[PDB]
């Protein structure tokens, strides 16, 4: 099976410089050509770099938006291809693919993608979600919808759970919203009236960038 | 640079229908025109390319054809595992580029929204805020008009909007809304309504709490 | 056409 793996992603501020890395298995990897494309939050692909093969040339290409400013290098003893990127902007914010092109006069196509590494450049400050449970009015069915507001915070993800998983059907966890340079997402679960408030459901709230787990009890409004 | 414009930019069909997406060049790329399915939560795959030429462990079901500046790609008899993103891409001439991309999208049975609404906290209250949520869940199809009222009168300011993606196992849409108002101006007012216009209903669907409840 | 398949 070809095997491509990035790491190196992460939170990095404008002007700032971070390495890629993209370990590839299952494949002769000097002859191929190899390739950094991004995904932007908007969903948009975009070719970043590529190094050809051993049989191509071996030279490196780079659209105009990064070049002078990012280098795609290989080490084929490591089977591994590298992206140093520097004097990143905002708009460099996106999930970083590895490609392997194809072969022969028929092969400049991607044939095979990596499974992305994530990079975000922001100058926005790194913040902790405030984490505010959602019960129904005090004057509000066989089953009961409940939630959690997860918001104020910077960068992306957060991630939800309900009962640390144990209620895992009936789960809603809308995409986060961007305002002021701050996310706000929220949740919502679906159970059985008879569930609660006589059981307790609880949301579990993850902020890896700012070291924060949250669990909040919804409890009935007076 | 070689400009792709993909159309239609979403389209849903019924599993089972056939469709064919369009790739235009900005200019004559002869046949170096490759596609590609993004499904959610993956990476890309190949499908076709060099705009016609099969892939080892593709459908037979997916075709390409077109040479110059107009390419399609058939779905014949689309399958529930084939809805997600179509990207095209060239490799004529640098810099490479890509197409925006058509969103297939699965369409099903019409289905109404389950609307619930929430006042804010009490412990988003003692820092000022006030959010009041509006969950709109499990409907079909994706468009829904969502209206806020403070004591019966429309408000349109402050009101953020979320749809989730199409989901995974009923093929249907949620969406959040919530309005955000200081703590001073929520607690000038009494009563709170998300109401929802559907296809699905002739009349919107009302929720509403107020504060002397 | 801008040739990248490998060869060997």
């Amino acid at each position: 099976e070809v095997m491509l793996v990035e790491s190196g992603g992460g939170l990095v501020k404008p002007g700032g410089s971070l390495k890629l890395s993209c370990e590839a298995s299952g494949f002769s990897f000097g002859f191929y050509s190899l390739s950094w494309v991004r995904q932007t939050p908007e969903k948009r692909l975009e070719w970043v770099a590529t190094i050809a093969g051993s049989g191509v040339g071996g030279q490196t290409y780079y659209p105009d938006s990064v070049k002078g400013r990012f280098t795609i290098s290989r080490d084929n003893a490591k089977n591994t291809l590298y992206l140093q990127m520097s004097s990143l902007r905002s708009e460099d914010t996106a999930v970083f693919y590895c490609a392997r092109h194809g072969e022969g006069k028929y092969g400049s196509n991607f044939a095979y993608w990596g499974q992305g590494t994530t990079l975000t450049v922001s100058s926005a400050s790194t913040t902790p979600p405030s984490v505010y449970p959602l019960a129904p009015g005090s004057a509000a069915n066989s089953m009961v919808t409940l939630g959690c507001l997860v918001k104020g915070y910077f960068p992306e993800p957060v991630t939800v759970t309900w009962n640390s998983g144990s209620l895992s059907s009936g789960v809603h966890t809308f995409p986060a919203v961007l305002q002021s340079d701050l996310y706000t997402l929220s949740s919502s679960v679906t159970v059985p009236s008879s569930t609660w408030p006589s059981e307790t459901v609880t949301c579990n709230v993850a902020h890896p960038a700012s070291s924060t787990k949250v669990d909040k009890k919804i409890v009935p409004r007076d | 640079d070689v400009v792709l414009t993909q159309s239609p930019a979403t389209l849903s069909v019924t599993p089972g229908d056939s469709v064919s997406l369009s790739c235009r060049a900005s200019q004559t790329i002869s046949d170096n025109l490759h596609w590609y399915l993004q499904k959610s939560h993956e990476s890309p795959r190949l499908l076709i390319k060099y705009s016609s030429q099969s892939i080892s462990g593709i459908p037979s079901r997916f075709s390409g054809s077109g040479s110059g500046t107009d390419f399609t790609l058939n779905i014949n008899s689309v399958e529930t595992e084939d809805f997600g993103m179509y990207f095209c891409q060239q490799t004529n001439s640098w810099p490479l580029t890509f197409g925006a991309g058509t969103k297939l999208e699965l369409k099903r049975t019409d289905a109404a929204p389950t609307v619930s609404i929430f006042p804010p906290s009490s412990e988003q209250l003692t820092s000022g805020g006030a959010s009041v949520v509006c969950f709109l869940n499990n409907f079909y199809p994706k468009d829904i008009n969502v209206k806020w009222k403070i004591d019966g009168s429309e408000r349109q300011n402050g009101v953020l909007n979320s749809w989730t993606d199409q989901d995974s196992k009923d093929s249907t849409y949620s969406m959040s809304s919530t309005l955000t108002l200081t703590k001073d101006e929520y607690e000038r007012h009494n009563s709170y309504t998300c109401e929802a216009t559907h296809k699905t209903s002739t009349s919107p669907i009302v929720k509403s709490f107020n504060r002397n409840e | 056409a801008v040739g990248l398949g490998a060869v060997f």
